[PDB]
């Protein structure tokens, strides 16, 4: 898993900080009318070649907004190019996302984009075959 | 367009003692800790002089140091038991190996940079507090 | 007071540092004679100072690299660019003022902000993780601006982009207006901003060249004396613009160096060894040469020998494995008739490790040499260093180095005499001499032998290493600051 700390906060965020333990980062505030970059994991999840990944994401909100992941997908060595970006919504992350092996190893950065107003509670999030 | 900082701060959250710890951020980019179930003796917060970025994902948060030089570092902050907390500073060679650490209960000393170092750590210590607001701490020269 | 002029300058445009990222996949050879002899005039407390003619924005983390931070530096393109009083920051992400609407991807590499979905920067890392420069781009995805971003915290040049090409560099002071403007067209002129013509003699220069001149003699002006030392290392494109400038009466030490002045090009030099008043040579194959070719000149010529004192001497004593260091180099070959070889030993002596190294590899290259070497066991591991500091590293316990290629690294081998720790090569090399501190195969098989020799006990081992000291200290002591004032007294009588 990646554990909340690992998540940074997009510097135009104006609203309340907080990180709890290692349980869960809270966002709290104006998140804009359309949805825009709240949050961010500044570390990547591999996806090996032959090991097929399925992430969870633990969360809870609160208030009239909603959320919903970017995950970007890079094969090994890219610098800056991205093959495939996936929306996910807070419906799909009711079940695991399957990111399925490729012919090479490839890397995830992931995006949290938000908006309307309330409380997001980020928490880890996991990985498992 | 780049902003000017006479001081160093927290930064990212990465690497805090974590176990029952809430950190919050402020716009001034200070940092309010709380951690009640802590006893004394674990290390909050490490600061570095180099990092890789694809291990590290921040910039290093200390600035070069030269050999034999001697530095005065003061932190900026308050810490309900006014001992609350506690500095250590430690200085690494080429290798790795630890040159030496020094450990300050005091909120401005003097250093020297050992002369056969290569990088070093400031390391923020826990002695049971109870509420800390981290402002800032500086490392300036010493004619 | 002695001035050291090093050689430090860029591969595509010489007045301009290169702009690397750090994963690039390149070694440099960083390490040169300069180094080795600033070093060493450090511990023996001489006065001395650098003077840094080159455009180095990021020349503090290479000092620092290099263990040489504490010198008292000169830089030339600094005084041009107005940076009298700076204030010094490790520049963080978050110290930028980003506007609104970006969105920031982290990638193992480096860090992407996009605007409106496209990408807009790229923030790119130096070695030890500071900022190095920030790249920014047109909705098109061509090259905008690449802002350049000194060590110490501030945007320092800014190249212009014209249709993704490079149109033009402004060169900024610490407020970020800009000083001089360099036109990237081969053929072109460098341009001063006319509100503040008054800091250079003229508003335009032919090349950055004649404007590093002016400014290099204003140094000389203020600060030098007469019989101050110079030292130069050698360099077709400051050797004129440095010699010519000199007064007469300072003594001028020339310095010449197999990684930056091949034995090829001493023919050449006669019109510089004229300007200059000793020739230094690091190798005693080169100082032959040099008296053959210019007989009426070897009182001029004296050979010091270059050691990387970064590193540490015998520290493999303490282990109880022999770990063999065995240099791969795919330019020349993966010879697996030496990979048979070294694998058989170690299988045969179980005290024994071997490490597998390249320099710049890609992990396909890797993946071939592992699948090679495993292969060749069925019918003990892998590195991938890019620069020198990683092999200072891998070496610490290292009790034997292994190059069997037709020509052997460089600085594998300056590292090698560097550390006391022996070699095995095929060929003959300046830096080994047979059964004293390396062993010279008749050919491939002769190999478990030579391995033999040095792994076997501590015996010959250890002697190797009393050669290397030894070596060391006739170069790097007052055993050489002794030497060193004969030379310049030699040449103060004459004159």
């Amino acid at each position: 898993k990646l554990f909340p700390p690992t998540i940074q906060v997009n510097p135009n965020f104006t609203g309340a900080i907080s990180y709890q333990g290692l349980d869960y980062v809270s966002l709290e505030g104006e998140f804009g009318q359309d949805f825009a970059q709240l949050a961010y994991w500044a570390y990547n999840i591999m996806v090996q070649k032959t090991l097929p990944i399925e992430l969870w994401l633990e969360y809870e909100k609160e208030g009239n907004c909603d959320f919903r992941l970017v995950i970007r997908k890079m094969w090994s060595g890219s610098v800056d190019d991205f093959f495939e970006e996936v929306i996910v919504s807070e419906k799909d992350l009711e079940q695991a996302l399957f990111m399925d092996s490729r012919d090479g190893d490839y890397f995830l950065s992931i995006s949290v984009e938000a908006r309307g107003r309330g409380t997001i509670k980020l928490g880890n999030l996991h990985q498992r075959w | 367009i780049i902003t000017q900082r006479q001081s160093i701060h927290w930064g990212e959250v990465g690497g805090t003692y974590m176990y029952g710890t809430t950190v919050s951020y402020y716009p001034d980019k200070s940092v309010r800790l709380y951690n009640p179930l802590l006893p004394s003796g674990e290390i909050l917060k490490t600061w570095f002089s180099s990092v890789n970025y694809q291990a590290a994902r921040t910039q290093p948060q200390l600035p070069l140091l030269k050999r034999k030089q001697e530095y005065q570092l003061s932190l900026v902050f308050d810490c309900q038991p006014e001992n609350g907390v506690y500095t250590k500073i430690t200085f690494f060679d080429r290798y790795g190996d630890i040159l030496e650490k020094k450990v300050e209960k005091v909120k401005d000393f003097i250093f020297t940079y050992p002369e056969d170092s290569y990088t070093y750590r400031v390391s923020l210590l826990s002695a049971g507090f109870e509420s800390l607001t981290f402002y800032h701490f500086s490392i300036k020269e010493i004619r | 007071m002695y001035y050291f002029i090093p050689a430090w300058y860029g591969s595509e445009r010489t007045w301009h540092a290169d702009i690397t990222p750090w994963y690039f996949s390149h070694f440099r050879l960083e390490f040169d004679d300069t180094f080795h002899q600033i070093r060493l005039f450090q511990e023996q407390d001489i006065d001395s100072r650098l003077l840094v003619l080159a455009y180095q924005p990021h020349l503090r983390y290479f000092l620092y690299r290099h263990g040489v931070l504490e010198m008292d530096t000169y830089s030339v393109f600094d005084v041009m660019q107005d940076f009298h009083n700076l204030h010094t920051q490790v520049l963080s992400i978050r110290d930028i003022e980003w506007d609104d609407d970006c969105e920031f991807i982290y990638s193992p590499f480096t860090i992407i902000v996009q605007k409106n979905g496209k990408k807009f920067a790229k923030v790119e890392h130096g070695v030890e993780g500071f900022i190095s420069d920030i790249q920014y781009f047109e909705p098109n995805g061509q090259i905008h601006m690449h802002h350049i971003v000194d060590d110490r915290g501030f945007v320092s040049s800014i190249i212009f982009f014209e249709d993704g090409q490079a149109a033009y560099q402004e060169y900024l002071n610490l407020k970020g207006e800009w000083q001089f403007r360099e036109r990237l067209k081969e053929g072109g002129q460098v341009e001063v901003n006319p509100i503040l013509g008054y800091r250079f003699k003229m508003l335009t220069y032919q090349n950055m060249g004649d404007l590093v001149a002016e400014f290099f003699e204003n140094y000389l002006q203020t600060y030098v004396k007469d019989q101050d030392i110079f030292m130069l290392p050698s360099h077709s494109h400051h050797d004129q613009l440095v010699l010519d400038r000199l007064p007469s009466t300072n003594p001028k030490l020339l310095s010449l160096f197999i990684g930056r002045n091949p034995q090829d090009t001493f023919r050449d030099l006669d019109v510089t060894f004229e300007k200059s008043d000793l020739i230094l040579v690091d190798r005693e194959d080169s100082l032959r040469l040099l008296q053959e070719l210019y007989p009426e000149r070897m009182h001029q010529c004296y050979h010091l020998s270059s050691f990387d004192t970064r590193l540490r001497l015998g520290r493999s004593q303490t282990k109880k494995e022999s770990i063999i260091y065995f240099q791969l180099d795919f330019e020349q070959g993966i010879d697996n008739q030496a990979l048979l070889q070294v694998l058989s030993f170690v299988a045969e002596n179980k005290d024994t490790e071997v490490i597998f190294g390249a320099f710049a590899a890609s992990q396909e290259q890797m993946n071939e040499v592992e699948g090679i070497v495993e292969s060749f066991i069925q019918e003990l591991q892998f590195v991938n260093l890019n620069d020198e500091l990683d092999l200072i590293k891998t070496l610490e316990f290292v009790r034997l180095i292994v190059d069997l290629n037709r020509h052997p690294h460089l600085y594998t081998q300056i590292a090698g005499i560097s550390a006391g720790i022996p070699q095995i090569n095929l060929v003959e090399t300046v830096y080994v001499e047979h059964l004293k501190n390396g062993y010279l195969l008749a050919d491939v098989t002769e190999f478990s032998k030579a391995a033999h020799y040095y792994t076997d006990r501590l015996k010959e081992w250890n002697e190797s290493l009393i050669y290397s000291i030894d070596k060391i200290k006739e170069h790097t002591g007052q055993q050489f600051l002794g030497k060193l004032e004969k030379w310049i007294e030699e040449v103060k009588n004459v004159k």
